[PDB]
Parts: structure tokens; sequence; C-alpha cells
């Protein structure tokens, strides 16, 4: 039956739980709230253990279980812990549990029992729970003209990301964002009215979890009206959950001050169905090195003097493969600190996770449809400061 | 009978009357409650309803989206004028958020896209 | 040590008001303890002074120290035990609800100590007046199972709970018979003129969540005729149309059980509606809800076959129901109604959903291959597709007529022409794989079939081995169609498989093509190129565990539930 | 160097949150959120030593307080480490057996004693005696 | 000042966050309109009213006036007032023209004062704020405060910080004078509180100044004599001024080793009791001293390293540290792992850190803490040589089955190229590869199985033990994917080497069959191709397979396209072809 109520924030910090019969805790946080790329299931099995949730404003409600629970009920009763919790706060937040954690937990002993659910009917509760809840035209589009009247309706929807990571050498992500946005050349005649949606990956020096829009936009589903051709829609950062797409490992061995020799190899952390093209490794030198020989079977790489790096361009690398390179590093003899490897690429896929799951446009007028409207995405990810310290 | 989009909180406004926004009184609704799209065949029902017990306020058939029965205001994209059949009435409904119109617009145009549709295989 | 002090600080302040007299200021500092547990503070030392907020008359207080009690009920049971004098003499007092309170609060206390503390007071909680006491007292012996209690004892409370299911308030049948089911893992007199008359009197009267417990112990119900096992599905079919998504799912799981039989036709046409009407809810419902569609129109396909309009897929819906939607539609696409779906899949071909337009159009291929009559309008879906000239489409489409082209051999050749016009677009591995056939085979009427293999061949390397063994298949398919004029590639790419690759992979199917074709170009024919045979669902022994399992979570996997 | 100096309780609710380099308002408030979601979850078999996001976190816990000085890479982290216990010893022996309440109703005192130990991101002094006998001159005065 | 207490207990005491938003706007509203409204306020009325302003700011909330306010509170006669004006200025920082300059006319109004609790208070309003408005004007006056000798010994402390602040805002903007010839002279100071922050000051500006500050060395080192070769002030739990001897440790790192021989005979006896003090008994169980007596010494280690001068210290520090992995302490280990891959690089102690092979393979197995753990990974990789290779590589893969699903992702990438770089022979190669395949084969690259079957193919003695090595390996009903692709050729190429049964063989391989991905299945249907040509008795059953319509009838072309044509080699009536086209293949170049 229910084994716990888990009710979770934005950022995976535990507000409420209760256990009736923890690993269950964060084996939850880890494989459902901060996946990098699964696709998002509503209940999963991880390690012999269920995971139902359901959100409701950026709150996750994890009903963590065990046994062979009847899965329409947990379901069922996720909705009616909501349906209480309503009547008692208005909206679910992290703002209005926090002010309210004697409440849940005189519904989550009265609502179900021993992971039962039991009559959790509102107008049952009120004599059964003391506790009461702390509660809290546009008139012309200035933006595109009348009369746009173009032969095929049209939408170039690429979603630019810049990825930038600092990793440390043991494989330890130290900082991660990736500063993206959102361009779509607008091609659709008449006066249209986008339903831009997307999952939830997006949050609605040191970089802030950020997310700004357009004048046109409006605001979980983005609607607007789309300016006459190319405009930048929706510009954001995300520091959380980044899928990153090269591991790279700076195994460098030193031999008292007169070699060096290093061996670095790239991990692709993506699906091989995806191909990464324009792959730049500059993996740096002291600045006493005499001469290079550098030795690696794939792709091309060369000693460059004057920036004291070896560059190491491979014009294509495909998904989950790994390359090697080494360079016994000559030297000519204070101890060389190590500025870290940074690498330059580009990837068929949007690093910070954001996927588009649909756009409808309606015109109202001079009618055509979605089907009307050749419709295209190109998800470019990019590295911006792709460094890894040596 | 199938339900196309079903949706609280809408607006009905009286109509001084072309259909511009602001000639009416835009204050205070003379009626609000629950929308509901109804599907009998070929012929789609707006049904305006009350959000608590479902009384039916009024309802329309509509029979072309692009026709007078459902006409957008020209000014914003999301206040309505509907044509109410008891007898042909016309009230003025508005909604709140652009996407509970935006879905409007979408249900009963996809509900006339498959009546169009099922016209060409008829013809098949 | 530091910060602790026990003299100031947050606990001192807190101690001197646990410990004022006055009421008010009771109820308000333990509401603070209780706020001050969730974040992980140090509260142990206000145990002992708590509990002496229990000798009360105060309702509201009562129920602040068992939330404090609860909490430490099962975090940490070794000092819940410290409060349990106090517990058996709220098990006696009126206002009953401190009856259920405290019943609930021992039966959380995983110590095998309360059990000479808990087995009297049960005994007057299951006979109690007022039935709220005996809908918990019913699940504490639930819970005095799951403590390490064999307990013969306990085996005279399961002689109480058989009495609770013929009970007067289906509140009460709502636990006895869950907690007879769980305790049945370790029972259930099934007696055919009194309980299942009494459970089904019970069930047009619970609870929106006891009509879930007593279906899903009608599911372990065996009838002992077929003249029986009418009267059972005259009962429950009046719970197909609840307000729960999960009441209906449980009567179907009785249903589907229950078909062990005129009535068998008749109940087809009673189970159509509900588990139509069961997609109009929540998304994660119909989640579980289309997971146990695709099992009963695996199972019984003539019950859902002329409702595939309400399978069609949203654009608004969520991905794990889109991606469900559209495998159902598969499985219900037939003879009639391909012109709605193949109309309904170039649709979803138009959209921005990368990895859903990846399956949609797919879709499209599994609707060819199923229904044979309409592959013409399969492939005049795909070359309108490719029309639209979209790089994830062009290159999804050019697998899915490789697909085509094999089940369907010389029938839509002649649309080669119209593929090969967005070479240039094809940079996926598995798309690139696709061309190469599409070019291998059918190269004896390709004409440049010599010049399209070889610009491949310049960047033969740097490629996905799925396409390096591709294009090896394919020019000896080519030299052994045309022996005269592509000889040249045959001592390219053979000494590119074999001298330069390092996969031994693509290394011995060089060897192996290239001793073919230096001994016997004749016998090399009827290897390489004969006549390929055409190409072409829940294993009956696995669906039919499954469907003994259609509510449960065992159908949401495919999964039997052993792998639980 | 030290970069920032962070008393914060096990809830997040911070006390001391001294700052030594030049961070924005939002930024001051996610590193913060980022040293908490790092200290609470470690238990005390754990090192000290956290790699934080380009300079190390070295913490102590304190019975529900965690002293958090951030400190560079390269710097000695097991004398910054000590420099945690120095400077509560002296939290302890100038607020007479601290609570934690002592670090929010004497908020202002407690940026007196940051100051009279943690200068300009380095130890300015080490001696437990030579700051209370500074420090309760200044009281009186 | 009783007035903050009441408003404190007020914010903490309330409902809800909504209700502290109400009940701090309201006491904004109170502290404008007392301002603003301006009836004098007495002094110590205003001293509660700005603090009120400190607290709503550190609550989250924002401030926007008072800063003119706090400006007042500068100039006043009373400590009180200067510390919560020093204060809210401080951490209020504001961009206000019409401020800077009224703030900077309140500082040197202090530094201009000769108390040491106003000079003392206002070095630390500059080295705070540290802005470079602050930096311009106050850039040549507090040298003159920190040289001067009337200066009070408790400013000098906190000016040689300001100073330190001052230089790392704006570095071109302090410039060595005659300013540098005194903070060399404070290592002979009185306190070893001065001299705290005198190497803090000349350990930063000897970074981009070395040689400005080469007589540092001869104090330094004479002033860590005197502490180590031992300050009842500044002993920490029994070790005399710990904190002194890290940062009076760290000058030093700034050098090379010192141009005056009877220095390095000063430094280097001063290293060896350091170096002693770390082998001598406790003289606290105190946990605080265990680290305190250590900070000392990883700083007396990272000297040595940084030096590399004299192999008796690199010999004696290494072995130092071989005592610090068996330690209960988790910090000790983490912080030994640390230096002994900063000691195994340099050519003195390279041949001392290999006697410690055991110890870190211990320290491998039991440790909990993972971050420990990828320590002593980094360490093995570093102090293998050919002399030591085959003991680290079998026990990194005997290690390794039992790994946790973090590290092994590091090990396995280690393995294969310390196998590859120091292979003794070939016979050992495919040995450890093989069993990398087999014990965590899911993280072998597609790069590695290549050399291993290049040297199977090329090699002759190699070919009956990898039959074996596959075949041994294939028997458990969990093997990894990549074996499968492995023992599937090998078996395939060299099965007559092992003939246990081929009955046996063909049975195992199509067990492993399903459940595997394209070319897995793939590469098996050329397996059972290979069989046919040599082993003659296992022909009926193989074909059994390669007849059904999971093989030829399916649904991806490659499966298709191997099971057809190796269906046909074997039934088209031809003995001396399939005999031939499937010959033993010749070796790579």
């Amino acid at each position: 039956m229910i084994g716990g109520l888990f009710i979770y924030n934005h950022k995976g910090e535990v507000l409420i739980s209760r256990v009736y019969r923890r690993n269950a805790v964060d084996a939850f946080r880890v494989n459902v709230i901060h996946a990098r790329q699964q696709v998002r299931s509503p209940v999963t099995n991880i390690a012999r253990t269920s995971f139902f949730h359901v959100k409701r404003s950026n709150i996750w409600l994890a009903a963590v279980t065990k046994q062979n629970v009847n899965a329409a009920m947990v379901f069922e009763f996720l909705y009616k812990m909501c349906d209480v919790m309503a009547a008692y706060f208005g909206k679910i937040s992290e703002e209005n549990i926090k002010n309210n954690f004697v409440l849940i937990y005189e519904l989550l002993d009265e609502i179900l029992d021993f992971g039962y659910p039991q009559n959790s009917e509102t107008g049952a509760l009120k004599t059964f729970i003391t506790q009461q809840g702390i509660k809290s035209v546009t008139g012309q589009i200035g933006w595109r003209r009348e009369g746009i009247k173009y032969r095929r309706n049209e939408l170039f929807l690429d979603v630019l990301e810049s990825v930038n990571l600092l990793m440390s050498p043991q494989g330890q992500v130290l900082s991660a964002h990736v500063s993206g946005r959102v361009v779509m050349k607008s091609y659709l005649s008449g006066m249209p009215e986008c339903k831009f949606g997307m999952n939830d990956k997006i949050v609605i020096s040191i970089a802030i979890d950020d997310c700004t829009f357009h004048q046109c936009v409006r605001l979980r589903s983005i609607s607007f009206i789309p300016p006459d051709g190319e405009f930048e829609l929706m510009r954001y950062r995300t520091t959380k959950d980044i899928i990153l797409p090269f591991r790279v490992i700076p195994l460098v061995r030193e031999v008292g001050r007169t070699k060096l020799k290093v061996k670095v190899v790239i991990k692709s952390n993506f699906k091989p169905s995806l191909l990464a093209q324009k792959i730049e490794v500059r993996i740096p030198t002291p600045l006493n090195t005499s001469g290079v020989q550098v030795i690696c079977m794939k792709g091309k790489a060369k000693y460059k003097a004057s920036e004291n790096a070896i560059v190491w361009k491979i014009k294509r690398m495909a998904g989950m493969k790994e390359s090697q390179i080494s360079a016994e590093i000559e030297l000519l003899p204070k101890k060389w600190a190590r500025p870290p490897i940074s690498m330059n690429f580009e990837v068929p896929f949007a690093p910070s996770g954001l996927k588009v799951r649909y756009l409808k446009v309606f015109e109202p007028k001079l009618n055509y449809s979605d089907h009307d409207v050749i419709k295209w995405v190109r998800y470019i990810g990019r590295s911006g400061i792709y460094e890894t310290r040596c | 009978e199938s339900v196309l989009c079903v949706k609280p909180e809408v607006h009905v406004y009286r109509i001084p009357p072309g259909y511009r926004a602001s000639e009416w009184q835009l204050d205070q609704p003379s009626w609000s409650g629950r929308l509901r799209i109804t599907a009998k065949g070929k012929v789609a029902y707006i049904k305006l309803e009350d959000r608590t017990s479902g009384e039916l306020f009024a309802q329309a058939p509509v029979d072309q989206f692009p026709g007078t029965a459902v006409e957008s205001v020209t000014d914003s994209s999301r206040y309505f004028v509907i044509r109410i059949e008891d007898r042909r009435a016309f009230i003025g409904l508005g909604f709140g958020d652009r996407g509970d119109a935006f879905d409007f617009n979408v249900a009963l145009q996809d509900h006339f896209k498959w009546v169009k549709q099922q016209c060409e295989f008829a013809k098949q | 040590k530091y910060f602790t002090t026990n003299k100031k600080g947050e606990i001192f302040e807190l101690k001197a008001e646990l410990n004022n007299e006055k009421k008010e200021k009771r109820k308000e500092a333990v509401k603070k303890v209780i706020a001050a547990m969730t974040v992980g503070k140090d509260v142990s030392s206000l145990f002992p002074d708590v509990v002496n907020c229990m000798q009360t008359d105060n309702l509201e207080l009562k129920k602040l120290v068992y939330l404090y009690l609860m909490n430490y009920a099962k975090s940490q049971p070794d000092m819940a035990i410290m409060a349990v004098n106090s517990f058996v003499k709220d098990c006696e007092d009126p206002n009953p609800l401190i009856r259920a309170l405290a019943v609930r609060t021992m039966g959380c206390i995983r110590v095998d100590k309360i059990t000479e503390y808990l087995c009297e007071p049960l005994r007057k909680c299951l006979k109690d007046e007022d039935p709220y006491v005996r809908k918990t007292a019913a699940v504490c012996v639930a819970k005095l199972h799951d403590i390490n209690a064999q307990m013969v004892e306990d085996q005279g409370f399961l002689d109480s709970l058989r009495d609770l299911i013929a009970d007067s308030n289906p509140m009460v049948v709502a636990n006895a018979v869950a907690a007879l089911s769980e305790i049945s893992e370790s029972n259930l007199l099934d007696l055919n003129p009194q309980n299942i008359n009494k459970l089904l009197t019970a069930l047009n009267e619970c609870t929106e969540w006891g009509q879930i417990f007593i279906l899903d112990c009608l599911s372990n119900y065996n009838p002992k005729d077929d003249r029986e096992a009418q009267s059972i599905c005259e009962r429950v079919t009046p719970r197909l149309s609840h307000a729960n998504s999960a009441v209906v799912l449980s009567a179907v799981k009785v249903l589907m059980k229950f078909l062990e039989l005129d009535y068998y036709n008749m109940l087809l046409k009673k189970l159509a509606p509900p588990l139509v009407t069961l997609l109009s809810g929540e998304p994660e419902v119909q989640y579980v809800a289309l997971r146990n569609i695709n099992l009963i129109v695996q199972k019984r396909p003539e019950i859902l076959k002329q409702e595939i309009k309400v399978f069609f897929v949203k654009y608004n819906d969520p991905i794990y129901v889109k991606l469900e939607k559209l495998d159902i539609m598969i499985r219900l696409a037939s003879q009639a109604n391909i012109a709605q779906v193949l109309a309904e899949l170039k649709e979803y071909a138009t959209e921005v959903d990368v990895d859903f337009v990846r399956k949609a159009v797919r879709a499209i291929g599994r609707c060819a291959i199923k229904v044979e009559q309409s592959a013409e309008r399969c492939v005049s879906t795909l070359l309108d597709l490719i029309q639209t000239k979209v790089n994830y489409v062009v290159q999804e489409a050019i697998v899915v007529i490789r697909d085509i082209f094999r089940k369907y051999p010389n029938k839509y050749e002649s649309i080669i022409a119209t593929l090969c016009e967005n070479l240039d677009s094809l940079d996926e591995p598995d798309a690139r794989a696709a061309m190469i056939w599409i070019v291998g085979e059918y190269a004896e009427r390709i004409d440049n079939a010599d010049e399209l293999l070889e610009s491949f061949l310049e960047g033969f390397h740097d490629e996905s081995t799925q396409v390096q063994l591709t294009l090896l298949t394919a020019i000896v398919k080519l030299f052994l169609k045309k022996p005269s004029e592509t000889q040249e590639l045959v001592q390219q790419v053979l000494s590119l498989a074999t001298q330069d690759s390092d996969n031994p992979d693509l290394r011995d199917r060089g060897y192996i093509y290239w001793r073919l074709l230096s001994t016997d170009p004749v016998t090399a024919k009827e290897v390489v190129l004969s006549e390929k045979p055409l190409i072409s669902l829940i294993e009956p022994t696995l669906l039919d565990e499954l469907i003994c399992h259609i509510g449960s979570l065992a159908s949401v996997y495919h999964k039997p539930p052993n792998a639980f | 160097m030290i970069r920032f100096i962070l008393i914060q309780n096990r809830a997040g609710k911070t006390r001391l949150a001294k700052w030594y380099m030049q961070f924005d308002d939002d930024e001051k408030q996610k590193l913060i959120e980022e040293v908490h979601a790092v200290v609470t979850v470690r238990d005390a078999k754990h090192t000290n030593f956290v790699e934080f996001r380009n300079f190390k976190i070295i913490y102590r816990r304190y019975a529900g307080l965690y002293f958090c000085i951030c400190v560079d890479v390269n710097d000695n982290n097991l004398a910054y480490l000590e420099a945690i216990h120095n400077f509560v010893e002296v939290l302890n022996e100038y607020f007479h057996n601290v609570c934690e309440l002592d670090l929010v109703f004497n908020f202002y005192k407690v940026y007196t004693v940051v100051d009279e130990m943690f200068l300009a991101g380095e130890i300015r002094e080490t001696s437990q005696t030579k700051v209370l006998k500074q420090l309760l001159m200044l009281q009186s005065l | 000042m009783r007035g903050l207490a009441v408003f404190i207990s007020d914010i903490r005491n309330c409902k809800s966050k909504e209700a502290e938003i109400k009940r701090i706007n309201k006491e904004l509203a109170n502290i404008r309109s007392k301002f603003k409204g301006d009836k004098a306020l007495d002094g110590y009325s205003k001293k509660k009213y700005v603090c009120k302003l400190l607290f709503i700011f550190l609550l989250g909330h924002d401030i926007d006036f008072g800063h003119m306010e706090a400006v007042n509170l500068l100039s006043s006669n009373r400590y009180t007032e200067k510390q919560i004006g020093y204060l809210f200025i401080s951490v209020l920082v504001n961009s206000n023209s019409e401020l800077i300059r009224l703030i900077n006319n309140a500082i040197k109004n202090d530094l201009a004062s000769r108390n040491p609790t106003f000079m003392g208070l206002a070095l630390h309003c500059i080295a705070n704020v540290g802005s470079r408005e602050m930096a311009e004007a106050f850039a040549g006056e507090i040298p003159k405060i920190l040289v001067a000798g009337d200066t009070m010994d408790s400013v000098k402390q906190s000016a040689a910080l300001c100073l330190l602040r001052l230089y790392r805002t704006s570095p071109d903007l302090v410039p060595m004078g005659d300013w540098t010839s005194r903070v060399v002279h404070l290592l002979n100071d009185q306190h070893l509180g001065v001299v705290t922050a005198a190497t803090s000051l000349i350990t930063t500006l000897a970074q981009k100044n070395p040689e400005e500050f080469k007589t540092s060395v001869s104090l330094a080192v004479s002033r860590l004599s005197r502490i180590v070769t031992s300050l009842q002030d500044y002993t920490y739990y029994f070790v005399p001024a710990p904190w002194l001897s890290v940062k009076l440790l760290r000058l030093l790192q700034c050098y090379p080793p010192p141009e005056d021989p009877a220095v390095r005979g000063r430094l280097t006896e001063c290293l060896e009791t350091i170096l002693n003090k770390a082998q001598e008994p406790p003289k606290s169980k105190k946990v605080q001293h265990s680290n305190a007596k250590n900070a000392v010494l990883f700083e007396a280690i990272s000297l040595i390293i940084h030096h590399d001068s004299e192999p008796n210290l690199l010999v004696r520090a290494c072995n130092q540290l071989g005592q610090f992995l068996q330690h209960r302490e988790t910090n000790l280990r983490y912080l030994a792992l640390e230096s002994m891959c900063t000691l195994a690089s340099s050519e003195f102690s390279h041949e001392a850190v290999k006697t410690h092979i055991e110890t870190v393979i211990n320290a491998l197995k039991t440790e909990r803490d993972v971050s420990v753990r990828q320590r002593a990974v980094d360490l093995l990789y570093a102090m293998c040589d050919r002399s030591n290779a085959q003991q680290i590589v079998a026990e990194m893969l005997s290690y390794l089955e039992t790994a946790d699903y973090s590290i092994r992702e590091e090990i396995v990438l280690k393995v294969a190229i310390l196998a590859e770089k120091y292979a003794v022979d070939y016979t050992w190669y495919v040995d450890t590869i093989l069993n990398l395949i087999r014990i965590a084969g899911d993280y072998v690259s597609e790069e590695v199985w290549y050399r291993v079957i290049q040297i199977v193919i090329n090699r002759d003695d190699v070919q009956g033990y990898a039959a074996k090595t596959v075949f041994e390996a294939l028997q458990a009903p969990a093997c990894h994917e990549n074996l499968v692709k492995v023992g599937g050729y090998i078996l395939g190429e060299f099965g007559n080497l092992i003939a246990s049964s081929p009955l046996i063989q063909f049975n195992l391989l199509h067990s492993k069959f399903h459940l595997c991905s394209v070319p897995t299945r793939a590469l098996l249907l050329s397996t059972y191709i290979k069989f046919v040509n040599l082993f003659p008795e296992v022909k009926a059953t193989i074909q059994d397979v390669l007849r059904s319509d999971s093989q030829l009838k399916n649904a991806d072309v490659e499966l298709q396209q191997r099971a057809v044509e190796y269906l046909r080699l074997s039934t088209v009536a031809s003995t001396d072809i399939l005999a031939t086209v499937l010959e033993e293949m010749p070796p790579f170049p």
C-alpha cells in the first residue's frame, strides 16, 4: 500500500515526510526530480521500490511504495490529498506548506491510516481536524502589422543554448549553468496566436536561475502573438540538472620536472543517434615547454607554441563513444599551476534539458490551422566556458 | 454526445450594439459561470452553465465557426460575441486568461475540422 | 559541548512555555515544537515535558502531542515507549476521537513491548459503539501484524475482523476488508451465501475507497459455477460509473476476471463506455487508464474495436500519454478506420515534439505492416511528409519506407527517385543506413548506383558501424548485379573494411565478402542476392497473468508481480 | 583567502553571513542556498573539506549550527578548520555558554568578533586571550 | 539597547512568512517616519533605529534609506554608535557619490584620531567595503599608519590586512616604496599577532614582487625557529601558535630555497622539528589538538615538496604520510592522499612512496567515503611504474568486483591505460582486459576490445588461453554485454582450441543470443557460421536457429542480411567453398 507521502519542494528538499514501513527519500530525489535525460513516466520502479508522484504548482508529491498497489487508487488519492489541501490553503505552494506544517500532519493521519486511504471527503474532515490553515484589453498589437500575407506558413523554432561547466578532475560537477535562448523565425500570415508549451525544466560571477520573455509573451503554457520574422522569444539561465554532453578525464602524470605525461579521455554522455560536431579540446602545457609528442589516433592535434596549449581538433564525435590523446611533454627546468582543460563543441540537442512539447497556431479571421504550418525545431547546444580542472 | 472542452470562469457581458470591446460595460458581468462545449454530431453547442449546480443558462448552435454564430471581437483576443438560440439573441462572452480563449477557439476549430473531414470521407 | 547549554536559547524558552499552566500558551508551544521537528532541530530534550501536556481535557492539545508522539513513533521508536502509560488511559476516556487517536498512535510504534499494552485496548475498541473507533481499530490489527507478532492472540483478533465485515456502518467494512486483504499475505472465508452477499451490500454503500478494497478482494474470488458469476457481475456493473479513477478499474478487474462464462456478449457493450470515459480524467490517471486499455485491447480485442476516435492525441497532453495513445491507436487500426488514422498520423508528424514526431512517423510504418490493403495510403502519406522537407521527418520517413520496401517488394520502387533528392539532408546513422540499402538493393534499376555509394565512401570512416556494415553489403550487391563497372569500388571498400578498419565485426564481414567473390561469383549470387523472406504483443502466458492484475501497478509496467 | 564566513542553522536560516568578495544581492542569496544543500547532507564520518563551486568549504557541525568558512583551494584547509573552532570558543567565553539565539539578539556583536579575528579575508588574531582582553575592553567603552 | 529584543521577538514569533512582511514593512514605515520626519533623535535612539534597519536587511528584505542617517553616527563620540555606523555602511554597500565623500570625511576624522578603538574600527570599514573610491584616498595613508611606531600594536594587525584588501582590489594603486622595508621589519615584533598579519601581507605581495621581499626569508625562518623549538598567549591546545607557523610557513613557499646557507641550516632543522613532533606521543587526546599539530605539519610537508631540496626530509615526510593513511579521522586520510599525489611526482621521493603500496590498497578497500577513495585511485595511478604495475592492476581489478557504482567508471579507464602502457608481455595484457570486460565490461570502451582481439588474432599462444577465459566468463548467468561480443568473436575464431564440447559452446552463446542489442545479435550470427566450418557435428543444430523466423524474418536489416547469407553458405551444396570462405583470418597490420 502507500508506503508514505513525500512532499518535495523545487530544490529537492523534503518539506513533509511520512513513512508507513530512508534510502527511499533520496532515491526519488536523484532519479525523478534531478533526472537528466529520462522521459518522465509518472510512476517508475527504481531499485525494487515504486515512486508515484503528482506535481501541483512546483511541488513534488511523492507517494513512495513497495508492493503491488492499485496504481489507479494512488493517483486518485494524490489528487484527493490536494483537494483537501486546496480547501485549507488555496494554492499548493512551497510558501503555504511551510506555514502549515502542523495542519498537514493532521491531514496525513486522518485522510490515510497505515497507507490505506480513508474518508477524505472535505465535509467530513472538519469535525475531525482541529487545526486551521494559514492562507495568504489589448487594443492594438504594437509589434506586428496588418495584412501580412505569406505564400506558405512556417515557424523555424531553433533553441540556442550555451553550456558553461567547471568540473573537478574527480568527476564532481562543481559549476554548471546553461545560458540559452529560444529564437523563432515566424513566417505566419494573418495575426496568429501561438501557444508555446514546454517541459518543466525552466524556472519561471554566480549564475542565477532566471527566465525572461519577449514583450509579446503572456504569463505552464506560454501564449503570445509572434512578431514578424525573427525575434528572441525567451532568454533564460538554469543551473540545475544540466545534461552535460562531454566528460573530460585529465590523467596527468608528472615525472620530476623534465617530463610531463598528459592523457585526456573524452567520454560523450549522449545517445548515439545524435552527433557532435566541431569538437576542439585545448590541453594547456607548462610555460617552459620545449617540445611535445602528441599521439592521438582519432582526430587531429598539434602543439600551438604561441598559445602553450595542445589543441586537439576532432571533427565529429558520435554519442556514447570515447577517445584518447597522449602527450609526453618535455620540459625545460616553482611548480606548474594547472589551468583548466577547456573544450569547444556543438551538439544537436539542448543541454539544459529544454524540450519543446507543442506549438499550436490559431488565426481567427482568414482561417488556417496548425497542420497548414510547416513547423521546424532545431536544438543547437554549444559550449561556452566549458572547463575541466586539470 | 462528446465534450470538446469545459472550463470555469467565463463572463457574459451585454451588448449595446464592429463589436468593439470597450463599448460594453466591462466592469460587472451580467452572468458568470462554467463553459461547456458539447458536440451533437455536426452541430456544436456552447453551454453557459453555473459553476455550482449545473444550471444551464444559455446555449448556442454554431455550425460555422468563421460564421456569425461565434464572432471574435476585433479589439482583443479574449472577448467574444455569441448568437444564443432560445429565438436569436446576442450576448457577449469574455474569458479570463488568453489560454482559456485560445482553447475555446481551438475546440471550436477542431470540431469543424472534423465535420469537414468526414464530409471528405463521405465523398470517398 | 557547545550550542546546547540546556539553560537558554530556543529550548529553555520552550520549556518555560510547555510548563506554563494556562493552556492558551501550551497549544502555541507544542505547535512550535512540531514545526521544529520537520526542519531537523533536536527537540528530544523536550520529550518528557510535552507528554506532561497530555494530562488535560482540551481536544486540540492532545492531538498536538500525538503528532509529536507520531513522528517519534516511527523515527525513534525506543523513545515513544516512554509515553505508553498515558496511551492506555486515553483508550478509555469519552470523546471517542481520542479513543481512535491512541489506538492509531500505538499501532505505529515498532517495539515488541506494546503488545501487552495494545492487545487489550484493541478488544474494547473493536466493540466500541462509535464506528469511527472501529474504523481505525480494524486497521490497527493490520498494524499489529506488521509488528513482529505471529501472535495467536492476533489469530483471536482475526475472529473479530471477519465479524466486522458484517457490520452496519460501511466505513468500517472499508478497512476491515482492506486489513483482511493485506494480512492475507500471511483466510478471507469467502462463504457464498453470507460473505459475498454481505460484501456486495457493503459495496453499494461504502466510501469511494472501500469500493476499491472490496473489488480488490473479489479479484481473489473464484465462483462455484457460471450461474453465480452472472449474479455477481450484475452488482459490480453499477460501479462502472462513479466519480473516481480507481473504482472503475477495480470494477474492470472483477469483470475481466469474471468472464469465465449471451451475457458474455452483453457485458462487452457495458465495459466499453466507462473504459472510454476513463480518459476524461487528469493526466496521471490516463497513464494508468491507457496501460490497462493496452491489456484489454490485447486480451479481448472486440471491446474497444469501434472507439478509436477517443484515443487520438491532443496537443496539450503530456508525453507519457502521447506515446501511449499512439500505441493503442496502432492496435486498433484496421481496414475500416485506416483512413482516420493515417490522416491523423500525418497531423502528428507536422508537430515540434522531436521524440514524438519520431514515433508518429514510425506508427505509419506499424500501420502499413499491420493493415495490408493500406500501404498505398501509408506510402502516399510518407511521400507527402518528405515534401514538407523537415529534416527530422525525412530522416525518419526514409527508415520507414525501407521497412515498406522489405514487407512489400517491387511495388513501391517508383518513389526512390522522390526519396534520393533529399540525399544531402541525411545525417543520422540510421537514416543513412536506410538509404545505402535502398541504393544497394534495386541497384539493377538505379543507373548511377556506382557513384552514389562512392560519395559515401570518401567519409567511410568517422561513421557508425551500422552504416559501415551496410555500405559493405551494398557495394557487394552492386558488384554482383553489375560486375563490369563497379569492380573499382570493390577493391576500395573491401580494402577499407579489412586493411584499414579496426572493428573485427566490420573486418570479418570484409574477408567473408572478399573470399566469396574471388572464389565463385555464380555461387555468390545465390548467397548474397537470394530472395529475402518478408518481415513482420504480450506473450499470452504473461498476458493472462496481467488481467488478474488490471487495476494494480503490475499492469502499469506490464510486468508480473514477482519483479516487485 | 577566506571568501565568506557562514554560520547557518540546519533549517537554513543564516546567523552570520560575512562576505569577503563583491557578490550581488541575489548571488549572495544563491551561494548561501548551495552551502546548506551540501553541508546539511553529509555527516560526521565525511571530511570537513567540501570542494565547493570554485573554492573549498570548511565546515564544522556544532549541535544544530554549521560554521562554514569558504576558502580558496590552495590554502591550508586543516588550519582554517581550527580557525573555525578558535572562533567558536571566542563566542563561547564572550557570550557565557553561547546558545543559538545569542547570534540573533546580538547580531551586531557577532560582527565585531568576526572583524576582530577574520579581517579582510584572513586570520587577524589567533589568541583567545588577546581577543577577550580587547573585546571586553570594547564593551565598557 | 532593549528596543531591539522586543522587535526580533516579534519577528521570530510570527505565525507565517506573510505576517513577518506585514510587521517588517510596518517597522520600516516607523523608521522612515522618524528620520524624514526629523524630530531630533538623541544619539542612542538613532542607534537602535539604524540597528533595526540592519536586522531587516539581514532577513533578506530591501533597505533603500538611512544611509545618510548612519553617516551621522560616524561623527559620534562613543564607540557604541560608531560600531553600528561602521557596520551599516559596510554591509549595505551603496553607490551614492554624495555619501562616499561623506563616509570618507568621517573615516579620516577617525584615522586622524589617536584612539586604537577608533583607528581599529576605521580600518575595518575600509577593508570590508574595499571600493576604489576608498582605495584612491587611503592607499597612501594606511601604510604610514602601519609603519609609524607610535601606533598601538592592535592597529598594525588591522592596517596590514587593510592594505591586503586594498592591494587585492586595486593593485595598481598601492605602490612599493619606502613602505617595503618596514613591513619586512615587522617579523621581529614582540606580538605574534602583528607577525600573523605581516606574513599575511608579505605572502600576497611577494606573489608579484618576489625580489623586493627577499630579506623576509631570513626573518621568517628565524621567527619560525623560536616558535617550533620553543607562548602562553598563543598556544592552541599545547601547539605553539598554529596559524602563525602556518602563515609563516606559507611565506616561504613564495620563494626558492634560501640563498644564505646559514638559513638553510636553520630552515631544515626547523622542518625537522615539525616532522619530529608528529611521531611524538600526543600532549592531548582532543581532536582539536590533532588538527592544529597536523595543520603545521601539512604545510611543513608542503614546504619540502615545494623546495625539492633535501632528500632526507622527502623520505621522512613520505614515511610520515604512511601513518596518516591508517588514521581513524577522515580528514587526515584525505589530506595524506592529496599530499602523496604531489609527493609521488618529484624525483627524490618517487622511490620512497612506492614502499607504501600495501597501505593505500588497504585504504582503498576499507573507506566508506568516496571522496577519500578517489584520491587513493589517483595515488595508485601516480605510484605506478613497471616495477609495480602488475601489483596494482591485479589489485584494482580485484577491488572492482565489489566496487560501488560511483568509482567504477574511473577505475576501468585507468586499468585499461596501465595495462597497455606497462605491458610486460602480451600474455598478461589479454589476461587483465579479459577480466576487465568480465568484471566491469559495461564501462570498457569499444576502443579497448579491439586491442584484445587484435592481440589474440596476431599472436599464437594467447589463442588457447583467451579461448578458455571468455568461455569461463560467459558461463555466469549475468555477464556483461560487451564480453558477449568479445567472447562471441573469440570463441568463433578460436573455438576448436577448447574442444567444453561444441554443443556446449553453441548453447552457451545462443542462451546469450537473446536479451541483447542489435550488433551483439549481429556478431553472434557471424559466430554461428564459423562453428559450421570448424565443428562439423554442430551443423544440424545451428541451422535450426538460422531457419527460424526470429532470424530470417527479423525487423532490422542487418540481422536479416546476415542470417540469410549464413543460412545459404551451409545449405547450398558446397563444402569446399565454406572451408575456403571461412578460413582462419590473416593477422592485423
